[PDB]
């Protein structure tokens, strides 16, 4: 199911609180940077250090 | 009342209902589960 955006908020202040380990279901328990691609946003951008 | 064995307190008698009620009825969820159910509306769950 289509989880709320307050939903992984808290779970990633969960996340925050408790520790980053811990927490590999890698399923839909913490948003992960590859979600936000769409039509118009690639989060991979090229950027030159 | 304080002869018979099969007799216990009032109490103890909705102690035991509680415990029941909590065994029969709790919510499977974890926290970040439950702090989204408070903000979520409530009443509209048979009409909406």
């Amino acid at each position: 199911a289509r989880a709320p955006l307050l939903d992984y908020i808290y779970r990633v202040l969960h996340c925050c609180v408790c520790g980053s380990s811990t927490y590999t279901q890698q399923s839909h328990y913490i948003l992960t940077l590859a979600d936000l691609s769409s039509t118009d946003y690639d989060p991979f951008l090229p950027l030159a250090n | 009342r304080l002869e018979s064995d099969s007799y216990s307190p009032p109490h103890v008698r909705r102690k035991q209902k509680i415990t029941d009620i909590v065994n029969k009825y709790r919510n499977k969820q974890l926290e970040p589960e439950f702090y989204t159910s408070l903000f979520q509306e409530v009443g509209l769950k048979n009409c909406s």
